[PDB]
């Protein structure tokens, strides 16, 4: 791709989410939907395998369908209300089918069937845009018409996301499907804390794109897209082994590394309105994330070590990759528990 | 994350197609102007939480200009009690419903 | 509730369903989308309409032209798909299973 | 039955969308889809918005469907069928048509008077034209300050379509 | 020589003159010896209605004036 | 909730103005001219009011006052309005534009008798 | 209504001379006739060079449903900026044109 | 009364049509130095009747369609548009008087290439369905020019609507004040109808009897006078007394059949283009020109306080 | 010369703009009359109709407000034949 | 600058009227001296009802009828 074509279509993209933040008309968040995934659809099609095309044809038809949805709950809002002002809605069939809407569009389950799939089939850095700068515009509106969302459709919708993202993570060694499956989990812990704070969606909407682009600019500067292929790292880069895995114990929430922060802060904002069984069972399933997310940890800085004799050739170069802010996001990802107060600047 | 760079900048980017009562082209008012406008008057600066037991009256008003399911509902029974009284026989209708009058103007 | 607007949504629930069960190729899954925004188009129009609000005119023909962009897209994923296999069946389209 | 003509329109818009969603073939699909958008193109045309139904025929019908049956033909490899003489090639299709408007005339029954004379839509259903305009089109209007008051709204559909034009030919080069 | 592809030129000159006289003097005969109302606005509209209401006999186009007001 | 109060059809009753558009348009310059002020009177309460209930007067003084309009012509210039009005009424779109004698003789007669 | 009926009156005459010119010659008993092309069977070549023509087309017919009211947009009264966005959706429309152009995207069919 | 002014305006236009294969055999006779029919009628009026009654009983070609639905569909939708693009047409007064006239015109012709593209698929073969891909492709793309330049002369109109279109031409012919606009609408409508030097498809329904070949030759030529009829009102404007109407359609039907001749002495006079040459000619020559001259019709009536009114 | 007859025809457009304007206020104050004369004789109907129903209020406002609400095309022509409702509300839709 | 365009209107002319013609309808509104009569023309052109003020006793400028001094003229559209 030609990197003025590239750069404008970034753009595009960033462009896209940026109208869905600040617009308070609901055509222009429709629009703001349309233009995102228009723009980036070429971003997962860089490579030209047929891999990347069933992925952004997968990606396409599953975003197409919530962008009608988003528009009919659009129309059913213009019939129940006259208006147009993104804020609350003013009928229960345009809450759920926005609700809906934009679950399809965070890959939330049951709506999560093709996350592991389109992440799979695309690059690593447009997996990264994928599952970090693609969720903002969706929790952007979840976060608008909070006074609008049922409450036992949503914190359905988050339990049986968590409960999916956890019991995905069993059988891969795909790293792409692993992160996509640990984005429904933690979208799962996003959208349970929403109608109790969202302030503390906020904070995991942060600490979670932070953690995940520490890990995708990791896979990316050691060129390593499976389990097998991450475990000879630490014959190729010894500081990549413990970097990859110390922000992968960050990522399943284990303290005292910032990515318990947002867990701990849920459970903590979801205990005050007297919900006690919801935070403890999540949590549960947390640590279902945490049991296969260290068997993987065990594999890469553990058992599974062996090498091959081209490393020694390996050995004779340097990383010329641009790893753009990972010493910033691997210390933003583990030592940021400390200043967890931190969190008012998102009220 | 609502970021508001439209009444950051004072720039008008889509409020002017957000209601009914705003300024249109050559002054059209819209079928249900005054109603949104009561309605919006009332909300006003209020909050939602407020807004939804508070002006309730005005918004059921306004919903109601915006349907008419209150008013179709009124008119499907005078039609059909009218039905009712033609087959049975105790109504007959009057010169200016059966299209013989000249109209007023 | 209202009564043409019934018949407009049960128009768009039937494309939906019929975007939501798969039968053979992606030209229908295609058309069961763009029925869908058909069904969107009438629905906006005869509010907009029937409200006398006038600045909405020109909402569903931004809704025309977005989402026959998006059209024009899905045509392109489906040729790209259609020169990988030679046909545009959906059971071509499985290798992300592994 | 002439008052109820939207409703009769929305009827069969209802049926053309079965008829298409059931899938028998995209070609087929496509044929009931154009079908459909024309009879919904009735019903924008039944209340007065006549530039929103000839945008329908000039735009949706007109290139987009075009262009759906443009790349369907480009696909799905053709293949004969029944061709015997005049009765069976064109009374075949005489009869199926009989049938589908007299299914058009049949679902329009005893239940559905139902449904239609305990909320009945007629008397008080296109309100379009209560009172006077003036002289002009209060939809034309609306369309035309497009280019007045919704300057964001044309900045931002123009750069989605130069963005649609430099991505499709991203992606269908295959390089 | 050239000139005779005048007969047909001429037959078809013909048939492109019938509509045209066709539907100015049906416009005639069904309008009360006038052009068709035209009512692109709903102005137009609602003085063609009015009219049809004052004419008495149920037509736009009977005009009433002075004569009919005292 | 509560009984919406109507006029009685007594209320309603008002000698009207019975000729038709063509008529109205051709001497529709001379009545914005010489029945300005109940016409402005109503259009100032009809704005004002809201409501067509509270207006009934000042519109049975705009009907009055066309009335008198259309005497004081009937009085006068009855013919050239005939002829003007006639080759209004002719056409399809009502064009000032095709009736310009007739708009000329009936100014005229309009200016010198009245 | 009218133009209902004329649109009744034009698809019965275009129906009714369709079925006479399928009719009237099978009123013949000519002869049964036995076993009734370039390439000989093989598949449909696709060309991407006439899809992308046809997707120039819906883009570049997008953007002339965008210009459509112009004729009405020319009536307002905020005339500086309805120029200036009439003049920015051509010339959007001709920057697109001149992409497809600087692509070789209109080659073999320019 | 009002199908008395239906059934005048559709079979003259079949008349019309009739006698137009006999007009283009004589002008193309006369043209290449020797004489078109004069043997079967008196100078050839007999040729269209005894051409109707040959190609009505002709043999039936006795296709296996690969649908019988759309082989039945693209005649009846080929005639069935080509006789609607005429109710609207002012001459001078239109059967059909709508505010969108214009609008109405260039969607009906949208919907044209549907006849080509489900004649092309409804036949088995598939060279035949390349050629009406190919010609359903350049008449998309000359739609667009034809929706640009359209548009661009409205902007000297005021409205989509066709009557008025006779007001505005009552001081000079349109083509004055937009002749590149008017050659450039010229032949691209010389390029919709598949017209020499645009018709490629006889250098895509073959498929069909004597019958049905002949129902789509009505129908193109149908769209020929109509095309014809319709930029004789649309730059060459007549004069029209509103009390003799008459003078108006005799003076736009003279009009009209000399820019019919003028099709058939084109058709008379060029090789034809190869089918990327056409294409060369939209895309790189026609296109820029027609948007640039896009952006001076519109910002033209403002610069010179010429706005035409909406009314 | 499209300069010169253009700026005619907004001068024409004009004084076609001022007639109506002069006509306005006889067609709104008859205009007033129509719809209040209608709705009188609906009201009358109803209540030599609405007799046998019980509970039932002749001319009850659906609305909470006092406030004129501009009358539907059913409260005018609700009550009336099948011709009236065509031309009132198909009208101008299907005219040519 | 002056080689070049020579070369441009010997190779491509079309694209050379192309770019000059868009180049005016960009630059020539801007310097003309009836841009400002369009707007006159446009907001002069009554659309609505011009609904009338109560009287206060204090507006000296609008009229009392059409055919009083003050208020708005056309006098220049009938000159021009
Ligand atoms: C406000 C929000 C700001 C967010 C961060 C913005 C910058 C980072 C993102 C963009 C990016 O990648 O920029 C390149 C990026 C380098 O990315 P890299 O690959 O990680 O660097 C590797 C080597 O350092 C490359 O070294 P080198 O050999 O190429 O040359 C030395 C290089 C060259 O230096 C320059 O080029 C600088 C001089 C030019 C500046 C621009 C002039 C115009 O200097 C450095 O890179 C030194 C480190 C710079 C700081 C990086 C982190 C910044 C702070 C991030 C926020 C942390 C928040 C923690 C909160 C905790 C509590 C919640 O940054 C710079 O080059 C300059 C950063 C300036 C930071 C200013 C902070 C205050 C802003 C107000
Ligand atoms: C045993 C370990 C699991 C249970 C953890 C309960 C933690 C806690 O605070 O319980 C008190 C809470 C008390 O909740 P509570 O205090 O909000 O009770 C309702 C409010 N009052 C006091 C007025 C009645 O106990 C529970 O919620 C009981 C259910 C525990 C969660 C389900 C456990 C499933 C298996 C794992
Ligand atoms: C719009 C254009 C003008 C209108 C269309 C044409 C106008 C004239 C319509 C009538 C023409 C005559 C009937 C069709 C032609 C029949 C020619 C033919 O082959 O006939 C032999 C055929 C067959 O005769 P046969 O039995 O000798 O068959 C010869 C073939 N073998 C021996 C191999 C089986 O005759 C018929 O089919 C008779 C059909 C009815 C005849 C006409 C009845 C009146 C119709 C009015
Ligand atoms: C690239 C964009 C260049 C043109 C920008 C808009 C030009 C213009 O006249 O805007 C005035 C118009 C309208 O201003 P106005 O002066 O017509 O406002 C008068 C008020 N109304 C509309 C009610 C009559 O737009 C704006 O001011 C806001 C929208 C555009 C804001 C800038 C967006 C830039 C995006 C760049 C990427
Ligand atoms: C509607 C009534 C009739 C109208 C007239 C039409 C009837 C006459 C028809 C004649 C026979 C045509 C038969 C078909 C021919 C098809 C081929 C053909 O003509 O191709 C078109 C040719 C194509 O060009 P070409 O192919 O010859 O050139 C080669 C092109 N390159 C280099 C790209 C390979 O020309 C055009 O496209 C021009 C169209 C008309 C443009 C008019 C411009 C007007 C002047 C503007 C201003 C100029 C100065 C600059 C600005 C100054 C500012 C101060
Ligand atoms: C309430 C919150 C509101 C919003 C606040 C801000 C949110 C920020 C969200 C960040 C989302 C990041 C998305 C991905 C980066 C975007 C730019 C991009 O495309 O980078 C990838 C790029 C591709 O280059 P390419 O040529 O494809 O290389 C492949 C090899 N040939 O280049 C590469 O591959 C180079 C390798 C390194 C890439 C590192 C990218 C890191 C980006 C994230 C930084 C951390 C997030 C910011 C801080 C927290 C904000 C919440
Ligand atoms: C808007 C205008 C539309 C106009 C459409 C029509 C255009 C054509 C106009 C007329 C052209 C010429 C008509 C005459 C043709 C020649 C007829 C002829 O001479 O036939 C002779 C033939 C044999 O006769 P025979 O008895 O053998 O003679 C031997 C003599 N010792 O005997 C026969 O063949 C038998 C008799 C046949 C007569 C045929 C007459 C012509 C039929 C035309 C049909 C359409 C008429 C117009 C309809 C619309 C207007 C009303
Ligand atoms: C396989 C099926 C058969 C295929 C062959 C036959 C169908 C295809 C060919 C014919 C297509 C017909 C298209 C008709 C609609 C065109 C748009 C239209 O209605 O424009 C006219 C006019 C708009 O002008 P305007 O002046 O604004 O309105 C009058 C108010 N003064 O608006 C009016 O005057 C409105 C009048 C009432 C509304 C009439 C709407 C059309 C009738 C319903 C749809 C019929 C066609 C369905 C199939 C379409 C093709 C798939
Ligand atoms: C500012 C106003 C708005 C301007 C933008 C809108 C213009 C309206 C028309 C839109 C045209 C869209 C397509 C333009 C593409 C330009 C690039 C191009 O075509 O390059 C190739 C061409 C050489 O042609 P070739 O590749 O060989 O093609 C085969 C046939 N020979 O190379 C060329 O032909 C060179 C083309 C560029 C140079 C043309 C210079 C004309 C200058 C006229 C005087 C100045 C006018 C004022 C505007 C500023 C122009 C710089």
């Amino acid at each position: 791709m030609n990197p003025i074509i590239l750069i404008i279509i970034l753009m595009t993209v960033m462009l896209g989410t940026i109208i869905v933040m600040i617009s308070t008309h609901w055509l222009l968040i429709w629009i703001g939907f349309e233009m995102n995934m228009l723009a980036i659809i070429p971003i997962m099609m860089k490579k030209h395998n047929p891999r990347a095309t069933e992925a952004s044809t997968k990606y396409f038809l599953t975003q197409s369908t919530a962008s009608m949805l988003l528009m009919m709950a659009i129309i059913i809002n213009l019939m129940f209300s006259g208006q147009w002002t993104v804020m609350k809605l003013f009928n229960p069939m345009a809450s759920m089918l926005m609700t809906m809407a934009l679950a399809m569009k965070l890959g939330m389950a049951p709506f999560h069937f093709w996350v592991p799939e389109v992440t799979q089939g695309i690059p690593l850095s447009s997996g990264l845009i994928l599952l970090t700068w693609q969720k903002l515009a969706p929790m952007s509106v979840l976060y608008q018409i909070l006074p609008s969302i049922n409450l036992d459709l949503i914190l359905t919708l988050s339990i049986l996301s968590i409960t999916i993202g956890g019991w995905g993570g069993l059988n891969q060694t795909q790293l792409r499907k692993i992160m996509a499956y640990s984005s429904i989990a933690h979208m799962g812990w996003m959208t349970a804390v929403l109608l109790y704070n969202p302030t503390m969606t906020l904070l995991n909407l942060i600490i979670y794109i932070i953690m995940t682009s520490t890990m995708f600019t990791l896979f990316m500067a050691n060129s390593t897209t499976t389990t097998l292929s991450l475990s000879h790292t630490w014959n190729k880069a010894p500081i990549m082994t413990i970097l990859v895995l110390i922000t992968l114990l960050s990522m399943g929430g284990l303290p005292p590394l910032s990515g318990f922060m947002p867990k701990w802060m849920i459970i903590q904002e979801m205990t005050k309105n007297d919900s006690i069984i919801l935070p403890t069972l999540m949590a549960i399933t947390a640590l279902l994330n945490l049991y296969f997310y260290m068997r993987l940890t065990y594999s890469t800085a553990l058992t599974m070590f062996p090498s091959t004799n081209n490393m020694k050739m390996k050995w004779q170069f340097p990383t010329t990759k641009r790893m753009t802010l990972l010493p910033t996001m691997t210390v933003l990802s583990t030592m940021l528990l400390p200043l967890t107060p931190i969190l008012s600047i998102l009220e | 994350p609502f970021f508001d760079v439209q009444k950051k900048l004072g720039v008008d980017l889509d409020h002017w197609m957000t209601i009914q009562s705003a300024e249109q082209p050559h002054r059209i008012p819209a079928r249900c102007h005054a109603f949104e406008k009561e309605w919006i008057e009332c909300a006003h600066g209020i909050g939602s939480i407020r807004a939804e037991k508070e002006c309730k009256i005005e918004f059921e008003d306004f919903r109601e200009c915006l349907l008419r399911q209150k008013t179709m509902k009124r008119l499907n029974a005078i039609k059909r009690q009218r039905d009712k009284l033609i087959k049975e026989g105790k109504y007959t209708p009057p010169p200016h419903h059966s299209g013989q009058e000249d109209l007023r103007p | 509730m209202s009564l043409v607007y019934m018949n407009i949504m049960m128009a768009f629930t039937v494309s939906l369903t019929g975007l939501l069960m798969y039968r053979s190729h992606l030209m229908s899954s295609l058309l069961c989308l763009e029925g869908m925004m058909l069904s969107l188009f009438i629905l906006a129009t005869l509010m907009i309409l029937n409200s006398h609000f006038t600045l909405a005119s020109m909402m569903p023909i931004i809704l025309l032209v977005f989402a026959a962009c998006e059209a024009a897209l899905g045509l392109s994923l489906l040729v790209m798909v259609s020169n990988t296999y030679g046909t545009d069946y959906v059971q071509n389209l499985n290798l992300l299973q592994c | 039955m002439m008052t109820y003509i939207v409703f009769i329109l929305s009827i069969i818009f209802v049926m053309g969308f079965v008829g298409f969603s059931s899938k028998p073939s995209p070609i087929y699909g496509g044929l009931g889809l154009i079908v459909s958008g024309g009879v919904g193109c009735g019903i924008v045309l039944n209340f007065g918005g006549s530039f929103l139904g000839l945008m329908v025929f000039l735009i949706y019908l007109g290139g987009m469907m075009v262009v759906f049956g443009y790349t369907t033909a480009m696909a799905t490899e053709q293949y004969p069928e029944v061709w015997v003489s005049n009765k069976v090639v064109l009374g075949t299709f005489i009869t199926g048509l009989l049938m589908e408007f007299l299914m058009v005339y049949y679902v329009l029954k005893d239940k559905e008077v139902e449904i239609v004379f305990k909320f009945n839509g007629m008397g008080d259903w296109v309100i379009y034209d209560t009172g006077d305009s003036g002289f002009f089109s209060e939809e034309a209007m609306g369309i035309a300050a497009l280019y007045s008051y919704g300057t964001w709204l044309v900045i931002v559909t123009g750069w989605s379509l130069l963005i649609g034009v430099v991505v499709i030919m991203e992606i269908t080069r295959g390089n | 020589m050239w000139f005779e592809v005048l007969p047909g030129i001429a037959v078809m000159g013909v048939c492109l003159f019938i509509p045209g006289m066709a539907t100015a003097r049906i416009h005639r005969f069904s309008n009360g010896g006038r052009e068709k109302r035209v009512a692109h606005y709903s102005y137009q509209w609602y003085l063609m209605e009015r009219d049809r209401r004052v004419s008495g006999v149920n037509r736009y186009y009977v005009s009433k004036g002075l004569e009919n007001i005292d | 909730p509560g009984i919406v109060e109507l006029p009685s059809l007594e209320d309603l009753k008002v000698q009207e103005v019975k000729v038709s558009s063509s008529v109205l348009k051709a001497a529709a310059h001379h009545y914005g001219a010489q029945c300005d002020k109940p016409n402005k009177e109503f259009m100032l309460c009809r704005w004002e009011e809201k409501d067509p209930r509270r207006c009934l007067e000042e519109g049975k003084l705009v009907n009055q006052c066309a009335l008198e309009f259309f005497r004081q012509i009937k009085r006068h210039c009855a013919e050239p309005f005939t002829e003007y009005w006639t080759c209004i009424d002719y056409s399809g779109l009502q064009l000032f534009r095709r009736c310009r004698k007739e708009q000329a003789q009936f100014d005229k007669c309009v200016l010198d008798k009245l | 209504m009218n133009l209902m009926i004329t649109l009744l009156t034009n698809f019965t005459l275009a129906t009714l001379l369709v079925t006479i010119a399928f009719w009237l010659p099978q009123l013949n008993v000519y002869s049964e006739k036995t076993s009734p092309d370039p390439m000989g069977s093989a598949r449909l070549p696709f060309s991407m060079k006439f899809f992308l023509v046809a997707i120039t087309f819906l883009l570049f017919d997008l953007e002339i449903a965008l210009l459509l009211p112009l004729p009405w947009a020319s009536q307002t009264t905020n005339l500086n900026t309805m120029l200036t966005m009439a003049l920015l959706l051509i010339f959007l429309l001709a920057v697109s044109l001149a992409y497809e152009w600087t692509q070789k995207g209109l080659e073999w069919t320019e | 009364m009002f199908m008395i002014n239906v059934l005048t305006l559709i079979i003259p236009i079949l008349l019309a049509v009739a006698f137009l294969t006999l007009v283009e055999r004589k002008v193309l006779g006369y043209m290449q130095f020797r004489k078109g029919p004069n043997v079967v009628g008196p100078y050839g009026l007999l040729q269209p009747i005894a051409d109707a009654i040959k190609l009505f009983i002709k043999e039936p070609l006795r296709p296996a369609t690969s649908s019988i639905s759309m082989f039945i569909l693209a005649p009846i939708l080929a005639l069935t548009l080509a006789l609607t693009m005429w109710i609207p047409l002012p001459m001078p007064y239109p059967l059909i008087n709508m505010n969108l006239g214009v609008l109405f015109m260039l969607a009906m012709s949208s919907l044209a290439v549907y006849s080509i593209l489900w004649s092309g698929w409804a036949s088995n073969s598939k060279y035949a369905l390349i050629g009406a891909l190919r010609a359903v492709a350049q008449t998309i793309s000359y739609e667009v020019t034809l929706a640009i330049i359209l548009l661009s002369v409205l902007l000297m109109n005021g409205s989509f609507t066709l009557s008025t279109l006779i007001i505005t031409q009552e001081q000079v012919w349109l083509i004055f004040p937009a002749w590149p606009l008017a050659m450039m609408w010229f032949i691209s409508t010389l390029a919709e109808t598949n017209r020499a030097p645009f018709d490629l498809t006889e250098g895509f329904n073959v498929e069909y009897a004597a019958g049905p070949f002949a129902l789509f030759f009505m129908a193109e030529y149908a769209n020929i006078i109509m095309m014809n009829i319709f930029t004789t009102t649309l730059f060459l404007g007549a004069f029209h007394n509103p009390y003799m109407p008459e003078l108006y359609t005799i003076n736009f039907t003279i009009k009209s059949l000399l820019l019919s001749i003028t099709f058939l002495w084109i058709r008379a006079s060029y090789p034809r283009f190869r089918y990327d040459q056409l294409m060369h000619l939209l895309w790189k020559n026609f296109l820029p020109l027609t948007l640039a001259l896009c952006m001076w019709h519109v910002s033209l009536p403002i610069l010179l306080s010429s706005i035409p009114p909406q009314t | 010369s499209m300069m010169r007859w253009n700026r005619e025809r907004r001068r024409l457009q004009i004084e076609d703009f001022e007639a109506r304007i002069a006509l306005m206020p006889l067609l709104q104050a008859e205009k007033d009359r129509r719809v209040l004369q209608m709705l009188r004789e609906n009201l009358e109907e109803e209540a030599t109709i609405m007799k046998d129903v019980p509970g039932w209020k002749v001319g009850e406002s659906v609305f909470h407000t006092t406030r004129w609400v501009t009358p539907m095309m059913g409260e005018l022509y609700g009550l009336r034949t099948g011709e009236e409702i065509l031309s009132s509300t198909y009208g101008f839709i299907w005219y040519t | 600058v002056a080689a070049f365009l020579k070369n441009v209107w010997a190779k491509e002319p079309v694209l050379v009227a192309s770019f000059a013609i868009a180049g005016l309808a960009v630059i020539l509104p801007t310097l003309s001296p009836y841009t400002k009569y369009s707007l006159m023309i446009n907001r002069a052109t009554p659309y609505n009802y011009p609904v009338p003020l109560r009287d206060d006793g204090n507006m000296p400028d609008v009229p009392s009828h059409p055919q009083d001094p003050q208020g708005p003229s056309l006098e220049w559209l009938k000159r021009l």
